[PDB]
This record gives C-alpha cells, structure tokens and sequence, in this order.
RNA sequence: UGGAAGUCGGAAUCCGCUAAGGACUGUGUAACAACUCACCUGCCGAAUGUACUAGCCCUGAAAAUGGAUGGCGCUCAAGCGU
C-alpha cells in the first residue's frame, strides 16, 4: 500500500487542482477532527519537535 | 452591534468552541466598535452571558 | 551581430577537386539508387493523370466549352 | 452521476437520486427498501427508496468504488424461489415467503440488519452496518496488493470473497472483517467471483482465460476450468448449483457442470 | 509590375507659401519657415490646380509608388507645423523624491535646456538640450507638467523622446518603481 | 512585504504612465520582429526557432479547423473496465525479422 | 513564489494574535497599532492570509 | 505581397451574416406589408438608438424594421414596376441615412402623438453641439464628475484611471483614489471636458458617458407614411425638410 | 474638425485612402457584367 | 424621504441572507436581524430555493418582497423531495414538469417578458427549463420548443 | 464556492427582441460595476480575401595563423533564364 500511496494521491487530486491559478482545493486534510484533539495534537507535536531539537543538539 | 453580519450569540458560541485551544494562553475579549453600540445598551441577559 | 566592424573568417567559395569529385560520385550513386527504388516502387500510380482543365481567366473558356459540347454531339451522332 | 427509479408497468421515472460527483458504478436494492450506490467520486451512499432522499453518505474510500455487495443478495435475487421448487399459490403467500427468506438471511442478533461491503481501487474494502453502526465502518479489509474488482457475501453469511487485480481471491470473515486465507492460482487479474449455494465453493473468472473453483473450507483449488480462448468477463453460478456460466472476449457462452 | 503613372495631391491653405526647387521643399506660414530636402526620393512635383501640389512617379515599381504617400504626409506635416504648430505635453511623476525640472534658454546657441534633478534621489544632474526651434515651458495649469512646442513635429517629438529616455530606472522592478517623465498629450498649438 | 504586495501596489498606485502604450506598440511590432528572426537568426538557434514555429503553425491550424467543425471505446468491455486506461490492441512460421546484417568475426 | 511572499512569524517571541469573526475590526486594530499594510474593507474575508 | 497584415481568425461563436440575412430581411418586410394599414418612415439621426427596444415593446401591435437603408428600399420597391403595393415606391424617397419602417394598424394621429410625447435624455454622440460647459473640479474625482454633489457622490473606480489619462484628464493615483492634482484640490485647475457651443468630438463624448453626463436626447422624427387603402403617401413636417433620395 | 479618434494618437495624420495602384483600369459596370459571365461559365 | 431599492439573492427559510447585507444596511439605520427576519418571512414560501429579494428602504425601515424568476419558478414546479443543503450537494433537477405548468410560469413572468406573445414567453421558459436540466411532459424542453415552433403544439393566446 | 453575476471551475449552451449581439473574446472587481471583442447599422467608395504553385533572395550550424567565384572587382551586372 505504501508503494502506491503517492500515485493514488496524485490520481485522486492532481497537482494543478491543489495549488496554482486553477486550483480547486478548498478543504484541507487534517490529522484531527475536534478542537480537543487539535489541542492534544499541538501539545504532542511541540514535545516531539523539542525532542528532535535536543537530539540534534546532542548529536 | 452585530453590523459584522453575525449574531452576538454566534460570536459567543465560536469563542466557547475554540476555548480548549486557549489553554496556557492569556485571553482578552475585545468589544470593538464602541462608537456604534455600548456594552450598557445591551440586554441584561447578553451582558450576563459575556460576564 | 557585429559583422560589419568585426567580420569573421570568410567561407570560401573556391572548391577543391576532391570535394567536386566526391559530390559528382554521390550524385551519380543517388541517381542509380533512385532508379532502382522507382523500379521497385510499391506505391499506386494512376493509369491516366488528372488534367488541370481550362484556366478560368481565359476569356473564351465558355466558347471552348460550347465547342466541346458540339464536338461530342457530332461524335455521338456519327457513331 | 444519477440513479433513476422506474415504474416497470408505465416506464416512468418516479425518483432521481443525485448527489454523486462521479459515475455511479454499482447499485443494489435491499430488503428494507433502501438503495445502495457506489461511485467513482469515492463514496458509498444509502438512499430511502420510498422518499428518494439521502440517508447515509460514507466517504471512507481513497479511490473509485468498483462494486458493492449486500449480505442478502442471494435471497433477494430469487425471492420466493427456493430448493423445494413448488411455488405458493397466492401472491400474499409468495410475498410472505420472500420476506421470510430475506429476514432469515439478514438476521443479526435477532434483528434485521443488512451488511454492505464495498470494494475499491484503493486496494481495500469496507464493511458497513448502517442499522447498528451508522457511518462508522465495521472493519476495513486490508491485504490486497492491487485494485479490488468484485466482492460477494456467501449465502450463509459467514464469509466474504473478493477478487483482485493482484491475481488473487481472498476470503474474509463476514462479521469482523478479519482476513482468513488467500486463494492463489490465477496468473492474471481476477475479474469475477461467484458463490455456490451451500457456501463451500467459489468460482473465479479471470483475465488469464480460465475459471477456477475453490474449496473455501480446505482453502484449495478444487477444480480448474480451461477452455476460454480470451479473457473472461462474466461468471454466474446458478442458484440450484447445477451450472456455472462464463462469458467473455471469445464471444461464445460456456456452461460448466459436475 | 511597373505602373505607368501614379499620383498624389497635397492641398495648400490660403496663408501658406510652398516653394519646391530640385526636391528641396520650403513651407511658409504665419508661424515661420520649414525646410526639408527630399532629393533621396524620385518624384516629379507640379501645380495641378490653384492651391494643390501634385506628386507623380512614372514607370515605378510598387515600392516607388508607395513612397509618395510618405512624401505627401511629410509635406502635410510641414504645412500643419507652419499653420497650427505642434505641442507635446509631458508629465513627471514620483513616489518619494520630488523631481526638480529647471528650464533655461542658452543665449549663445538659441536652444532650450532642461535640467532634471533629484530623480529617485540621485545626485547627478541630467541635462537635455532641445532641438533648435523647440520651446519648453513649465505649465501653470497643471501640476508637474512640461510643454514642448514648435513648428517641426520631428524636432518636438524627438525632444520629448530624449527627455523620456534620460530618466530611465535601471536595475529595479518597474512594477514597483514608477518614477519617470512621460509624454501625456500630443496635439496642435492652435 | 508580505502576501500579494505587487498586486496591492498596482491597486494603490497603478502602473507606469506609458505602460499600456508601450505594451500595445510592442505587440504591434511582433510581426516584423518574428520575420526578422526568421531571416536573421543563425545556426542551431535558427534551427530550434524554425522547428518551434512549425509546431505553433500546426497547433494553430488544428485549433482553427476544430472551430470550423464546432457546428457539426472501440472494443466492447464490461462496466467495471469502462473509463480505465485500456490498451488500443490495434502455415508459414516465419519470424518478423528473417534477415539482418551479417557480423564478421573481425567486427 | 508563495513561500517567497510568506510573512516571517517567529513562533517563540512575544506575540499578540488577533482573532474573531469577519468584519469585526481585526485588520483595523492591527493597522492602528502596527505599520503592517493589511487592508480594511467592509466585506467578509478581506484578509485571506496571515499578516 | 509577402509583407501583409496577418488576418485574425476569430474563435468566437457568431459568424458573418451574408446574403441569407439580406434575403430574410426582404422576405420579412414583404410578408409584413399586406397585414398593416399604414407604413411610416421615421428617422433617428446621430442618436444611440438603444431606446428603439423600448419603442418596440410599447408598440407591440406594430412592426418596426431598422435595417440597411438600401435593403429596406429594395424590399419596398423604388420604381412602380418593382413596388410591392400600389403607390409604395413614393415612400422610398425618404429612405436615406439612418431610418426605419413602422407598419401599424393604428390611426396615424395616435402614432404622431406618441412620438411627439416620447422624450428621453441620452448620451451625446460626436458632432452634437454642447449645451453647457462641463468641468470636473480639482481634487478627488467622483463618479458623476461633479454633476451631483460629492457628499451624495461616490469616488470614481481606480480601474478607470488609465482610461481617463488616455482620454486626456491629467489624473493620478493617490492611495487607491483617483485625484486631479492633489487630494485636497490644490496645484491644479479643474478639467473642462467641453465648452458651450463647441462641437463635441468622440473623446469628449466618451468622457461624458464615463461620467454619466447626458447632453443630448433620444427623439424619433416621423417623415411620412403610406396608406394601403388610399395608396398614397402623406408627408409630415420632418420629411418636409429632410433630404430625399 | 476631426470627430473620431486615431488609435496611435497622431491626430494630425490625414484621412488616408486605400493603397490601390491598379485603381481605374476597369469600370464597375464592366466588372458586374464580367461577374455575371464568369458565374454562368462556372 | 428618499427611497432606496436593494436587490439580493437569498435562500428561502434562511436568516443568513442578512450576513452580507449588514455591512451596508447598518449605516443606513436598519437592524440586520430584523431584516433577516422579514426576509425569511417573505421567502418562507420558497424554502430551499435561491430567490431574488427586493428591499424598499424609506425612513429607516425596509419592506421585503420576492421578485419571481423563471429558474426559481421552474425548480419550485418540479416538486423535489426536501433536502438539507449542507449534506446533500451536487444535486440535479432531473424531474418532469407539465406544459400547463410551463404556460402558467410564462403567464407569471409576462411582466418581465419582452416577447410579443405568450408563445414567445413559453419558448423562453422552455429554454430556461432546458438550462435547469428538467424534462417537460417526459421529453426534452428543446424538443417541446421545436414542436411548438413547428406548430404541432398550440400555445393559447394570452 | 467564504465569495464567483459571460470572463477561478464542472457540465449544459436554449429562447426572445431582433438590424445585430456568444448562456461570451479579452481587460477588470472580493463580488458587482465599468471597458472590450464577436456580430449589426450609419459614413466612405471599387476592388478585395484566403490557401496553394512556380522563380529569384534570406535562414536552414560554425570552430580555431591571414585569403580567396584564380585575382581585381562587378549591382537596369562584369549575377541568373532564354
Ligand atoms: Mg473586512
């Protein structure tokens, strides 16, 4: 499934319909569905970002 | 004054909807356009809700 | 381009004997090869070529068409 | 992008079901008077047939919906016709027998709940119970390595067979959607599958010009059926189980018997 | 094809005097004198009628026949120059740095001179010398407008084009930097 | 600056005062310019220019012919194969190439 | 091109975030306290990107 | 001639009419002739003529033709040998310039009263004499150009500024606004579009139309009508003085 | 005075006539008769 | 004492039409929720349909009326099952309308029509039905219009 | 569609009034507006338009010491066809 996901996404939504002068994309693709999930997602994302920064600084 | 095109109830409901995003942040509700309508001219129920 | 003020090396129009002989030989070989390809040509060719007809700007074209009608009527009457 | 409902006696359109943004590739009509449509706009819709209004809109698939199957298709195709081959005398008795067969085939936990499976070009399948789960799918059936062309419930309601473009036919549990076994004999994409009436065997018709009969309980190739000169497009197994019909690009019908 | 005869005509107003000798054309009006040498073009001049100049070409090709139209318009422009005159109005605009334009008349040469300063804050002084016979004035009716007038249309329009080309923005985005001096109106003095 | 700042600058201040006139005059000079390119460009640049002009002329002819004709699958497949990208699909036991050039051992 | 025209927002500095419904004066407030050229108009969604 | 202007092939829907339109006009006029008692000739000289749509709507029982003058003349017949009805060729002497035919069953005095009472203000075409001096004030240019007061007016749109400069107004863009001189009405005199008594040219009429200033009117002048019962042509006052051919 | 606008702004330019160097070789009536004869022949 | 006429597009049975109205009617002295109220009251007959609404404003209160349009009249005559517009999008008007209803719509739209007669008005309504995508008498509105022009179908006069 | 009125898109693309005018050719607006093109009328005035064919001319690729129609030079030829 991973080896075909990219061509699947391009066949579903071509590049010219996503961004550009003729783009028709209005709804984004989100990893969350509620505001509470968004708050938890932002917290976890900030924690992971700081962890990767600390790992890069240690390296 | 609701001249923005949306009801005060709708604005309050939007604030309550996005309130969980406001954790660990300071929140200030700014009543704009005071030259049109004042907070005292509002009905006491709406003043109570904003309180 | 700056051709007038700074011209480049001229392209000579004086031929060499070697190039003249080679061009003559290639032309003769091309003529022979074209004759062979025409002899083995598989493209369809008409038995009779399409006639252009009479030009429209010829002032007596209608009179010539009348003469053609009269000639074919006389031929049909004789036959 | 529409589905039209026709009255057969008059030939007139009663309802037009619209809302799909792509071609409607498959339609089924269930025993509780609900119409199920699958479409190239990647969605599966449930419509109320009496009112002609949308009931459910499932947008889980990531590509074209190719086929949809109902858990009650086998009894809904044959109505009151059964193994006994004596028909009831009156129309009320015939309708009662048809309804009884549908309810027996669609009963889950003592309640009538039709299950709907949808096969897609995103290599996956979805299992839906709109009566009990609403818009949440029962399961996503995963494991095919290419597009899923055709899908069918077994007549006893325990198994799901699906034919893929990865030259394979897969078997699934019809209650939780868990993969069971892979039927691996075809060398080209498998276009159609058909169940036997006793749910022991499934026949698959493929692009490699052959039919294959599979025993699903042993998971093995029971019979190999060569003879078609070109690709196989249509396969049916008769309800009494006596014959299998295949048709395709070689233009001649073939019937197969024991 | 060679055409046997081709002809154009030029009407001459009542207050104008036209003298043509060996294709050297002199036009006299209330506003002064203009001269133009047309001996690079094969043409026969004549007086067809009272107040009408005839131009003709004999045994000419299509190109030689077509050249008479240019000759006709050139002489008509000299006539219009000595009668009504020619006037080009230019407007200078800027965003931040005001353009300073100063106009002088050189007593030694008789020509006008235009000095342009502070063009997008530059420190250089741009100097353009007008063609002889072209007068430049800073307008009083409108803001930031120069008026170039004269009898010769070519001299006036070339002076305007020299002013236009001296104030050119270089190495900047011209969608953003809009400063310059542009021809805004063309017409007659009278 | 941020977002569409040149568009906002155009909205607030316009363009240069001679912009429309210069654009119209350049578009008017394109015919002479293209002929001058066709007669005066040299070498590989000339060859690529001529080939690309040939492509423009063919495309323009096709568009004009289609506009003239404005006022006027192949093999049967099942519905599940409809709208897919399908191939066009167009004793003496002789091979397609019965004879080729012989290769000597020296080569 | 869009990335080249994106505004530079430092996510770890002192920031005031002006939010709300359309047409309530958000861009008016931002114009009154900063030098940013964010347009003010009476119709909804005058501002379509972050400024 | 290798050097020639390249002809623009238009990729638009509507094609040129040709002789089919001429024959259709002939047949329409000759088929409307026997159904009506009177045929008037009217003239609308140097006018915009978009109010003929409203005239056609009001006279719904009548039939108006506003076509090519020579084609309408040939449709009626200009000689007694070619005339479609008795005495109809005497009407064709009015068919010069911009004219139209009006077939009616109404009493002619009703038509005359209608076109005497029809009054409509209109934008002037080039060649009309200006009735009044029009001057745009200095400062912010408004939509009406000073005809209505600026307090009740709205600023002119910023997309019209290059067109105003092309038509000769020395306007400029100041902060999204079109201004003549400065924003405070300084350093510039007002711009006079036209003076009273001056013959308008098309630049001046285009400026007047852009500022929505009407200096003319729409007026239909009846020249004369032919009657089917009598077979004769009655001349009217405008047709007494208009040139004939 | 001129009532119309010239597109390139050179308002002093005269009302030019069409460049027809073969103008005046045949009359209109003769060309009408030749049109009729050519159509009949075709 | 001046009268101001404002035209707008509204969906029937909705108060959101005043959302875009409130920027301009606010300075005019109107209460936007009040304007939304009488707009919804006037468009309650046209539920779920886009309609044209005229506001006549004098002395700081507005009178609300619905201006009939051919497309709204045809879609109303189609008698579609009620839908919620947020969940049921991309719909098609593929039902059928009788020719008598088409003629009734033409009589309703006669005040806007510039056609000389009712047959011309009916042909206009049939062209609008063709653009909407419906059927007339079970056939194509273009086919009915062609039959009317051929004289097979007779339209009553006035 | 947040907005989308011929002119970001998807699909249809008919009727009236017509002299003629696309369910629009471009510019333009957040959307409108405004402008423009197709098409039509008035003025004007006699010949034109398009596509091909044949000649001659230009381009249709060139390196590296300074040079070659044999050289001068030649242009209603001292070039090309008869
Ligand atoms: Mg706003």
């Amino acid at each position: 499934l991973k080896k075909h996901q990219a061509k699947m996404t391009i066949e579903r939504e071509p590049f010219s319909e996503t961004f550009g002068p003729k783009a028709q994309r209005k709804r984004p693709k989100l990893s969350f569905n509620t505001v509470d999930e968004l708050a938890g997602y932002s917290e976890q994302s900030l924690d992971s970002y700081h962890a990767r920064l600390e790992e890069k600084k240690l390296l | 004054s609701e001249q923005c095109g949306f009801s005060l109830k709708a604005q309050i409901n939007l604030f309550k909807s996005i309130k969980p995003l406001f954790a660990n942040k300071m929140v200030f509700i700014v009543l704009n356009k005071m030259d049109i309508k004042k907070f005292e001219e509002l009905d006491p129920e709406m003043q109570q809700e904003i309180n | 381009a700056g051709t007038i003020n700074k011209p480049k090396k001229p392209t000579s129009k004086r031929k060499t004997t070697r190039l003249r002989a080679k061009i003559s030989k290639r032309a003769a070989e091309k003529k022979r090869k074209e004759r062979k390809l025409a002899r083995k040509n598989p493209e369809w060719r008409s038995k009779l070529k399409k006639d252009p007809g009479i030009p429209n700007l010829f002032p007596y074209k209608e009179r010539l068409l009348q003469q053609i009608e009269e000639e074919r009527i006389r031929r049909k009457e004789e036959l | 992008c529409t589905v039209r409902i026709w009255l057969v006696n008059t030939g007139r359109t009663e309802h037009v079901l619209s809302g799909h943004k792509g071609s409607v590739s498959c339609v089924k009509w269930g025993g509780t008077d609900l119409i199920y449509t699958g479409s190239h706009d990647r969605s599966v819709r449930v419509w109320d047939a009496v009112k002609g209004t949308l009931v459910h809109n499932f947008t889980a698939h990531g590509h074209w919906v190719n086929h949809i199957a109902l858990s009650s298709d086998h009894v809904l195709r044959t109505a009151y016709h059964d193994h006994t081959k004596e028909v009831p005398g009156t129309e009320e008795e015939r309708r009662a027998k048809a309804k009884e067969r549908f309810e027996k085939a669609a009963k889950i936990k003592g309640k009538v709940a039709e299950r709907l499976v949808s096969a897609s070009d995103d290599f996956t399948m979805y299992l839906w119970d709109p009566t009990n789960n609403g818009s949440k799918p029962v399961a996503r059936l995963l494991g095919h390595q290419n597009k899923v062309n055709h899908v069918q419930f077994s007549p006893d309601g325990t198994l799901i067979a699906s034919a893929g473009w990865d030259n394979s036919t897969k078997l699934w549990n019809a209650r939780d959607g868990k993969f069971i076994k892979n039927l691996r004999g075809h060398v080209a994409p498998v276009y159609q599958c058909a169940w036997s009436a006793d749910s022991r065997l499934v026949v698959t018709g493929s692009k490699d010009c052959t039919l294959k009969v599979w025993n699903v309980r042993t998971g093995k190739l029971a019979m190999d059926l060569p003879g078609h000169e070109d690709e196989v497009y249509a396969v049916d197994w008769a309800a009494d189980g006596e014959l299998v019909a295949s048709g395709g690009k070689d233009k001649a019908v073939r019937t197969w018997r024991n | 094809m060679r055409y046997i005869h081709s002809e154009e005509t030029i009407p001459v107003p009542e207050n104008v005097k036209v003298s043509i000798k060996s294709r050297l054309v002199t036009v006299e009006g209330p506003r002064g004198k203009l001269q133009k040498d047309l001996s690079h073009i094969a043409v026969n001049f004549s007086v067809v009628k009272k107040g009408v100049i005839g131009l003709e070409i004999h045994h000419g090709s299509r190109k030689d026949v077509a050249a008479l139209r240019t000759v006709r318009t050139i002489i008509n422009n000299m006539i219009i120059g000595v009668t009504k005159g020619f006037k080009y109005k230019m407007r200078y605009v800027y965003a931040h740095f005001p353009i300073n334009v100063n106009v002088e008349k050189n007593a030694e040469t008789g020509c006008y001179e235009v000095e342009i300063r502070n063009f997008i804050g530059e420190k250089i002084v741009r100097k353009v010398v007008m063609a002889p016979g072209v007068e430049v004035e800073i307008s009083k009716a409108q803001k930031d407008e120069l008026i170039l007038s004269g009898n010769s249309l070519e001299a006036v329009s070339q002076s305007a084009a020299d002013i236009q080309q001296i104030c050119k923005v270089r190495n900047k985005d011209i969608r953003k930097f809009l400063d310059g001096i542009y021809v805004s109106e063309k017409g007659n003095i009278v | 600056p941020q977002n569409e700042y040149i568009e906002r600058h155009r909205k607030l201040h316009g363009r240069r005062l001679d912009a429309e006139e210069r654009a119209r005059k350049k578009a008017a000079r394109e015919g002479h310019k293209n002929s001058e390119n066709a007669q005066n460009l040299r070498g590989l640049r000339a060859k690529l220019y001529a080939k690309q002009r040939h492509a423009q002329k063919i495309q323009m002819r096709k568009a004009i012919k289609q506009h003239e004709e404005r006022n006027v699958p192949s093999d049967p497949i099942p519905s599940y194969l409809l709208d897919r990208a399908n191939p066009t699909t167009a004793a003496r036991f002789s091979v397609p190439i019965p004879k080729v050039r012989g290769i000597s051992e020296e080569e | 091109q869009h990335l080249a025209r994106l505004p530079d927002i430092n996510p770890t500095t002192r920031t005031l975030l002006v939010a709300g419904f359309p047409n309530v004066g958000k861009s008016s407030f931002v114009r009154s306290v900063t030098r940013a050229d964010t347009p003010v108009e009476p119709y909804a969604f005058t501002t379509k990107s972050l400024f | 001639p290798k050097s020639k202007r390249a002809r623009v092939y238009h990729l638009t829907q509507v094609n040129k009419k040709g002789r089919e339109a001429k024959e259709r006009l002939f047949s329409n006029i000759r088929e409307t002739i026997p159904k009506y008692q009177h045929c008037f000739v009217f003239s609308v000289d140097n006018m915009r003529n978009n109010y003929l749509k409203d005239v056609r709507h009001e006279l719904n029982d009548c039939r108006i033709f506003f076509g090519k003058t020579k084609l309408m003349a040939r449709a009626l017949g200009t000689t007694p040998e070619e005339e479609q009805a008795d005495g109809l060729h005497r009407l064709t002497r009015y068919l010069t310039g911009t004219v139209g035919l009006l077939f009616t069953n109404r009493d002619p005095a009703d038509i005359e009263s209608y076109f005497s009472n029809l009054s409509q203000v209109d934008f002037a075409r080039a060649g009309t004499v200006a009735p009044r001096t029009v001057t745009v004030p200095p400062g912010i240019v408004y939509s009406t150009g000073g005809e209505v007061p600026p307090e009740h007016d709205v600023p002119v749109s910023h997309t019209l500024e290059p067109e105003l400069r092309r038509l000769g107004m020395p306007v400029r863009m100041i902060k999204g606004k079109v201004c003549l001189g400065d924003e405070k009405g300084e350093a510039s005199e007002g711009y006079t579009i036209c003076k009273e008594g001056e013959v308008l040219d098309s630049r001046q009429t285009r400026l007047l139309k852009l500022f929505s200033i009407c200096l003319s009117e729409f007026k239909v002048s009846l020249l004369g009508y032919w009657s089917s019962a009598s077979g004769e042509v009655t001349e009217l006052e405008a047709g007494k003085t208009r040139p004939k051919r | 005075k001129n009532l119309g606008m010239r597109k390139n702004g050179q308002v002093w330019l005269p009302a030019k006539k069409a460049f027809r160097p073969t103008k005046g070789l045949t009359s209109w009536e003769l060309r009408v008769k030749k049109r009729q004869e050519q159509a009949a022949m075709k | 004492n001046e009268i101001k006429i404002i035209h707008l597009r509204a969906t029937g049975g909705e108060v959101g039409a005043s959302s875009a109205l409130a920027p301009k009617i606010g300075p005019l002295g109107l209460s936007p929720k009040k304007v939304g109220e009488d707009i919804a009251k006037a468009t309650a007959d046209w539920k779920g349909l886009r309609v044209t609404v005229r506001l006549t404003i004098q002395n700081r209160q507005a009178q609300v009326s619905v201006v009939p349009t051919a497309s709204a009249l045809i879609i109303r005559a189609l008698k579609e099952p009620p839908r919620d517009r947020k969940k049921e999008k991309n719909i098609k008007h593929n039902k059928s309308v009788s020719l008598d209803e088409i003629i009734e719509i033409a009589r309703t739209m006669r005040f806007k029509s510039f056609s000389k007669d009712l047959k011309g008005g009916v042909k206009e309504i049939l062209g609008t039905a063709f653009s909407v995508g419906c059927q007339v008498d079970g056939k194509s509105p273009k086919a009915i219009s062609d039959a009317i022009e051929a004289g097979e179908i007779d339209i009553p006069d006035e």
